[PDB]
């Protein structure tokens, strides 16, 4: 079995794929 | 009860608000 925790925060997490656009403005991840 | 949903723990809402609106 390979050791890799997964869960809904994971999910969570990985919306930053279509979030964080923010457009062309560019900020510190925060 | 969204917060046992996603996980038992180590889960808030408040961590969708950080990159969506």
């Amino acid at each position: 079995f390979v050791n890799q925790h997964l869960c809904g925060s994971h999910l969570v997490e990985a919306l930053y794929l279509v979030c964080g656009e923010r457009g062309f403005f560019y900020t510190p991840k925060a | 009860g969204i917060v046992e949903q996603c996980c038992a723990s180590v889960c808030s809402l408040y961590q969708l608000e950080n990159y969506c609106n």
